[PDB]
RNA sequence: ACCUCGAUGUCGACUCAUCUCAUCCUCGAGCUGAAGCAGGUUCGAAGGGUUCGGCUGUUCGCCGAUUAAAGAGAUACGUGAGUUGGGUUCAAACCGUCGUGAGACAGGUUGGUCCCUAUCUAUUGUGCCCGUAGGAAGAUUGAAGAGUGUUGCUUCUAGUACGAGAGGACCGAAGCGAGGACACCUCUUAUGCUCCAGUUGUAGCGCCAGCUGCACCGCUGGGUAGUAACGUGUCUAUUAGAUAAACGCUGAAAGCAUCUAAGUGUGAAACUAUCUCAAAGAUUAAUCUUCCCAUUUCGCAAGAAAGUAAGAGCCGUCAAAGACGAUGACGUUGAUAGGUUACAGGUGUAAGCAUAGUGAUAUGUUGAGCUGAGUAAUACUAAUUGCUCGAGGACU
RNA sequence: AGCGAAAUUCCUAGUCGGGUAAAUUCCGUCCCGCUUGAAUGGUGUAACCAUCUCUUGACUGUCUCGGCUAUAGACUCGGUG
């Protein structure tokens, strides 16, 4: 449908409380030192020191 | 004469209950809810009504708060 | 609603599938998604020990399973994983393949994967 | 599975062809014709022939169910078609010879002339 | 956590017939019906054409389809039911475990079998 | 049983009572005894 | 009281033939011999339950909180821990097995956990009906329809409390009533169960001794085939 | 002619049904000009249920066909931010009539007439945070309660009671169980478009066998785990307390009778329940237990700094969850999941190798070929070397 | 003359048969004619209406009774919003 009143701008921020994403993970990479994501590859091309990806 | 009679949003089983079958089963929201009948709703009116401990015994839970022991307050 | 951009649909699905396989299997290691990398490897798995006879059978039966692209068409990607890609992995049970987990897309931020082949 | 106004076969000698359900009797709204159910059934199609014409309202006993239902008996009640047998108003059909086989799951209502008058029971 | 699923054939294995087969359906089996009659106890063969063959255990059924008085009757025989003794007959030559070419065949007639 | 607003010897021996704050009268026989007198 | 309880994790549905050489729906169960964690009285934690340990597997994963509370009550590192409510027996540190708590035919009831389906509407849970749409059916094709309930203040003014609205169904637990127990197997320590009870492949299924007919019992036991291969 | 025309969306239907019970039934008895087998009235009773269609368009109104029951009404003569315009009647037109006419009939008919991205609230589930009253950790007495809270059929009983006599059973027991709620995919099926097996070709893999992209899954058949009914399985009933209508016993008033007035009772699905339950955000923030520490030291105590030494979480193979988050099994230590063996289950004797059939096709290769969902073993792979939350018992 | 409750007629839900299990809507016919009725035409129209009133069959999910498979999606994530 079609709101009757207006939700207010301290509503809006109020609802908008929580549109935010969850925490992540953190991950230590013992070769190329880097504060990773849990089971993600890193900047320097390793899943947890598997070269499988290049520099970039 | 005096039944006990509620309605909450829900519908369909209206709780009419009478006196002897309220002593089976729960007795401290009939006070509860006799005092908070004189109580105006605001915003203490549910935290005014919880000063009202109502017990069906001698004792009660508070005796370590120092409680004074009195008759007809 | 009515006529619009098709999509992901069940033909264009398993033709998507089967262009992945062929990729992973010519260029060795693909980045895509991480549904369609683990479905690719499952894929690459299946033909890996099921190419070890290196027949006529098998070559029938994939020839209905890869999509001709860039660097090999069917038949040679037919010899191709007959000679090299089955036999060197058939030594292990399982794990033919490898997918890892990569970072989001640029404009979507979909989470990608890589596929490699592996023993 | 059977249920208002679909059609089911006739296997007795009735002089009509196809017949409609119009109602289920028994127990309260059963709404699906099972077998051990007498039912109800309207003719819009009967030969002149027989005892029976169109525009007439008659009763059946369904015997055979196509889909059927999974049986507690363990095999899978199941027959090629839904066949009932147009009854005289009775647990017995309008056929003096009964011809095809007959529902066992009849016995929690009766029906056992369907059985008796046929020298097999299937 | 522990997961076993195999615990499905199990509960049917404690009276499970030992025919239990898993063929092409399509072959020609009679299934008998022992009625206990007050008097001549017959045994009422119920013969026909397999259609399907599935079954997870116990659950190994089999349509079995008869014509009797001119009516037919495809019923979705167990293998495991009491009262039932269950033969195999036929093995007709069939590509399939599910075929209707042999129900659009006439009287006096016969099917060629497998090499 | 019944229903009325006034009772009244019916019979020949229809006593009056006061049954639940409900005027009545019953008759030794059970066919007058009606209620709400 | 006479609320005997037994649990298990559902391996999926199956069928098997019973008594009277009649087939019935199995929901095939596996249970794991338990293990009393506590008899709660009404006036011990003011509940009168009973709290069982099981399902014994490693520790690695488990609660040292839960280990210790095993320990001062003699029991042994258990996955699942369940209070059975309405109950005080089984004695502490008892290992407790269907046989002594039911019979092997006799009616009880069973509470199951759905299948997982996530928010599906109230359409599919309460069963609603939907009647012909012939010649025409709006720009919709699928709802539950009314809940009309006054406009402006006359009857309700509001929707009526407990509204059979679009939610939530699977998972959630289901009991029925007087269902007769199929056959136990201690051996391989099994039960099957009658009906069509909920459960995926990998729910989870209580056993409770029926409380409208208890000591009522009718074979459905395992029913030896008189023709045998 | 009023709160309402600087609008207050209505007829009817489908669905949702709820409610008061001046009751249809069930449940219960009285009264009975009740002969019995069954019951006429009455109330108690909202607690539940309380017909399908053809036809005026439609439930309803005619008719056919149903049970113990197919309710007396409101919810804007319920419903329309859930649906529909069905006909009068739209924009057009006809038919009989009227008006010389625009056109009209308290006349009929066809064409043909309804928007909602929900802000709150009402409401169904899942959430983040905090409190969760030492961290974590399991479970609930409970606060506002709702749902199944409906119940018939068959047989014996028994040709005995009741009538008198034909008549003639409820009563007692048993099973089947119909709406409603509940869920399952086990049998069956529909599907299963990552399975197999046939299929007409375009067009091809240079060609042909085999198939290929495609042609409504290209066609349709069976089909993995399955999902759902097209199916299965349940239950209501009964009951405890107190009552109602009802029946009362002593028994007064009224020295006697006599349900209430003091005593002594039953009684219904009606109230709580009894079948099913669980919730401390119940801020009424609760209780118990357990692992941990409480290591001399510092908010209107967070027991400060060593804020774990205990536990959980993040994330992945995933679902057991699940709108999404959360939640949960397993995490190189492993069967938790993916792939391999066997394959579960299912398709259903692959293909050529040579022959038979002249040929479609088949046969030693064969229950092999295969299984996408799934199963027991299988590190072969994945789940990390990993990181985060995380205690001194708050306040009494 | 002819016509009929006929797109039509308060009485009228006309009536008879048929259609329809079920018929006020429909056809033929008798016709309670505010009101038929003769080119505002009475009136059958074989053929047919991109209109209609009703019945029905091969045939189908329109339905008794809906269900699964794939999705553009919606739910989530990201860019604009």
């Amino acid at each position: 449908a079609v709101q009757q009143r207006r939700s207010s701008k301290h509503r809006r921020d109020k609802r908008r409380s929580h549109d935010a994403l969850t925490a992540q993970a953190l991950s230590v990479c013992q070769k190329c030192g880097k504060k990773k994501l849990f089971h993600r590859v890193c900047s320097c091309g390793m899943y947890g020191d598997l070269r499988v990806k290049k520099a970039y | 004469n005096e039944f006990w009679y509620h309605h909450s949003q829900y519908i369909g089983g209206i709780k009419k209950v009478s006196g002897r079958d309220m002593l089976k089963k729960q007795s401290d929201k009939l006070v509860y809810n006799a005092v908070k009948g004189m109580l105006p709703d605001n915003r203490l009116s549910r935290r005014w009504i919880t000063k009202v401990h109502v017990f069906k015994g001698d004792k009660h839970n508070m005796e370590a708060q120092k409680p004074t022991t009195l008759n007809w307050s | 609603s009515y006529i619009n951009k098709p999509g992901k649909t069940s033909a264009w699905r398993v033709m998507t599938v089967r262009q992945q396989v062929s990729a992973v299997l010519a260029y060795g290691k693909i980045e895509t998604t991480l549904k369609k990398a683990k479905n690719t490897q499952k894929r690459l798995d299946k033909l890996i020990t099921l190419a070890k006879v290196d027949n006529f059978n098998n070559r029938r039966q994939v020839k209905k399973w890869l999509l001709n692209t860039n660097l090999f068409d069917v038949d040679q990607l037919m010899d191709h994983l007959f000679s090299k890609v089955a036999p060197k992995y058939e030594k292990t049970p399982g794990g033919y393949s490898r997918v890892l987990k990569l970072g989001p897309r640029r404009g979507d931020a979909t989470e990608m994967a890589i596929l490699q082949l592996t023993d | 599975m059977v249920s208002f106004m679909t059609r089911l076969n006739v296997a007795d000698n009735t002089g009509a062809k196809q017949v409609g359900i119009i109602k289920v009797l028994g127990s309260t709204r059963k709404r699906y014709a099972f077998l051990g159910d007498v039912v109800v059934v309207s003719v819009k199609d009967a030969i002149p022939s027989g005892m029976v014409k169109k525009g007439q309202v008659l009763r059946a006993v369904i015997v055979r169910t196509k889909k059927g239902q999974q049986r507690k008996d363990g095999t899978h009640l199941k027959f090629d078609d839904n066949a009932c047998v147009l009854i005289k108003e009775d647990k017995s059909p309008r056929g003096t010879r009964i011809f095809g086989p007959v529902a066992r799951e009849l016995r929690e209502r009766g029906y056992n002339k369907i059985l008796s008058l046929a020298v097999e029971v299937v | 956590k522990i997961n076993k699923q195999a615990l499905i054939d199990l509960v049917e294995q404690k009276q499970l017939k030992a025919y239990v087969p898993e063929f092409s359906a399509g072959d020609e089996v009679n299934v008998a019906i022992k009625l206990k009659e007050k008097e001549k106890v017959r045994i009422q063969n119920f013969t026909g054409t397999v259609l399907r063959r599935r079954g997870k255990g116990i659950s190994e059924t089999f349509i079995v389809r008869k014509t009797t008085d001119g009516i037919p009757i495809e019923k979705n025989f167990q293998i495991h039911n009491p009262n039932i003794s269950i033969e195999l007959k036929r093995r007709g030559k069939v590509r399939r475990a599910y075929i209707s070419y042999m129900r659009e065949r006439s009287g006096k007639a016969a099917k060629i079998k497998e090499r | 049983m019944k229903v009325r607003a006034s009772v009244k010897p019916i019979c020949k021996d229809c006593k009056i009572i006061k049954r639940h704050q409900i005027v009545r009268v019953i008759c030794k026989t059970q066919k007058h005894k009606q209620r709400q007198g | 009281m006479e609320i005997r309880g037994i649990f298990g994790v559902k391996v999926g549905m199956s069928q098997v033939f019973t008594t009277n050489n009649e087939r019935l729906p199995i929901t095939v169960i596996y249970c794991e011999p338990n293990q009393v964690a506590g008899v709660k009285t009404e006036a011990k934690d003011k509940y009168s339950a009973t709290l069982l340990s099981f399902d014994t597997v490693e520790n690695k994963k488990l609660n040292k909180p839960q280990q210790g509370f095993f320990e001062k009550n003699n029991l042994k590192p258990t996955k699942h821990l369940q209070e059975i409510r309405n109950m005080t027996g089984f004695e502490m540190g008892q290992q407790i097995t269907p046989q002594n708590l039911f019979q092997v035919g006799e009616y009880v009831d069973v509470s199951a956990i759905s299948k997982g389906r996530g928010f599906t509407g109230a359409i599919k849970r309460w069963n609603f009906k939907i009647g012909p749409l012939g010649h025409g059916a709006g720009y919709p094709h699928r709802f539950q329809g009314s809940v009309q309930a006054g406009r402006g203040g006359a009857s309700a003014q509001r929707v009526f409390k407990g509204k059979k609205m679009s939610g939530h169904y699977g998972h959630e637990k289901v009991t029925v009533q007087n269902l007769r127990i199929v056959g136990f197997d201690e051996a391989n320590m099994l039960v099957l169960v009658s009906g069509a009870i909920a459960g995926p492949e990998g729910g989870v299924v209580l056993i409770r001794t029926a409380k409208k007919k208890p000591g009522v019992v009718k074979p459905i036991e395992l029913a030896v085939q008189t023709e045998k291969a």
